[PDB]
DNA sequence: AGACAAAACG
RNA sequence: GAGAAUGUCGGGGAGCCGAGGUUGUGAAUUGCUUUCAAAAAUUUUGAAAAGCAAUUCACAAUAAGGAUUAUUCCGUUGUGAAAACAUUCAAGGCGGGGCAACUCGCCUU
DNA sequence: CGTTTTGTCTCGGCTCCCCGACATTCTC
């Protein structure tokens, strides 16, 4: 009824165990086999390397794991630049949201996951921010 | 009487009775012929109709999809009076 | 008669006007149409609007012109991460190198041009690294 | 064919193609003695 | 009347 | 060659209105086809339903769409990347016109 | 598949600005 995708932070509050409420509201999501964009994985592979120096070997059966039985990537769409430069002009983020953004609704997605995305706002009247965790 | 015709219309909308509403391209308006090539090296070939043009020109986007269904890349696109080259029957034209 | 990739560090040299031969050897070889990864254009994106600051709409622009015109991205395989893990148990590189290597080799890419690969080296019997710059 | 899923297996990769030239998304593959749950006719089941 | 868009005919 | 006045013949742009046609909704009447569903001798007659219509009437839409509550509108024109424009475009004052809204002139920056 | 054939919204009124070509007189 509505396609719902993700964004880095939910996976990293999953992963982490600092804050068992949110991670556990994180996992809560990931049961709904939620959609989810290619970059949405690249960058978690950065950041699983970067701060928490993970192995390459681990980080990439997790990934393959996450991949295979939760979690569905959503394929590069190949009209993503020129939507992010339509996006650009009427909205102000980072040119990395700007294209999660994009890649999210190319591929009709209806609820984007995430916190610093300014939650509640529209984008193109075609996908609303949700934020899960408050 | 009604004469029937067996052919491809589209409807003119999509609000009250406009989906009752079937008509035929006007005159001029395939502006736009996509030719796309496999991996393999084989054309394919298709002619974008005017609302999808609209559509993704609103979008920002460009007139003609990069890829077909079939995921075949987007050569290049021809509209009337452009000018193309024939190479020789012998002549491998890829990077001439 | 070969498929031949980039890296992000050629588009750099050109972009780069400090070392007039690098980014001369650079755009030579942009002269050819070469194919290349989308990982290296958003690794390209990310350098530009970190080290340079660049504005998100004129990066934009350029990826668009350069897409368009230029070089010829490659699309994403869905098979670039079970392979990734495959060369991670024979190469020791860093993750993102794999990554665009792996891609590179799943698209029958016959050479891939770059500095920090080691350069000669070949992976999997499959695609030799060449160093344009010497 | 097995010979592709030998291919396949020796590049540390699935089995099965995770896409088809359409480009339509893997939903599973099956194998002999796999078990399946067809569901009622009426039956919607999509997150089951 | 003209020339495009697509049915219709082999 | 330029200008001013007076006629003739043409061309361009904009505006206030009108009558159909088409598609679709509903109705009155009559049909063709199929199926049910009976009666009768594979064939004939009758009820019901669906598809396709005809004649006539009321109504809805008429470039997809986007504004607005003014008795207002923009959407098939041209330039060209700025998706930006052209095709409305100042201020006063001194008057004419009206049932007044609104309309037509004069004077100085 | 390669080719030819076919069909394509239609009619009425009235007003008010502009421009050009051609004639006539005269002036500079
Ligand atoms: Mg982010
Ligand atoms: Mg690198």
């Amino acid at each position: 009824l509505d396609k719902i995708a993700i964004d880095t932070n939910i996976l990293l509050y999953a992963y982490d165990n600092r804050d068992l409420d949110k991670q556990d509201r994180a996992v809560e999501i990931l049961l709904k086999k939620p959609f989810v964009t290619q970059l949405v994985v690249f960058e978690f592979i950065k950041v699983l390397e970067r701060r928490f120096k993970m192995d390459k070997k681990e980080i990439t059966k997790l990934t393959i794991k996450l991949l295979k039985e939760v979690i569905i990537p959503l394929s590069l769409h190949r009209d993503i630049y020129n939507y992010s430069q339509f996006l650009l002009q009427r909205y102000n983020f980072g040119l990395s949201d700007i294209l999660v953004l994009s890649d999210s609704i190319l591929n009709n997605c209806t609820i984007l996951l995430s916190e610093d995305m300014c939650n509640g706002m529209i984008v193109d009247k075609k996908l609303k921010i949700v934020n899960p965790f408050l | 009487v009604r004469v029937f015709e067996l052919g491809s219309k589209f409807q003119v909308g999509q609000t009250g009775n406009k989906k009752g509403k079937y008509v035929e391209a006007a005159k001029g308006t395939n502006l736009f012929f996509a030719v796309y090539e496999d991996e393999k090296g084989k054309r394919s070939y298709e002619t974008i109709p005017l609302n999808e043009v609209i559509e993704r020109q609103k979008q920002g986007l460009t007139s003609v999809p990069l890829e077909n269904e079939k995921g075949s890349r987007l050569l290049f696109d021809l509209s009337p009076n452009d000018l193309v080259y024939v190479p020789e029957i012998d002549e491998n034209i890829d990077s001439n």
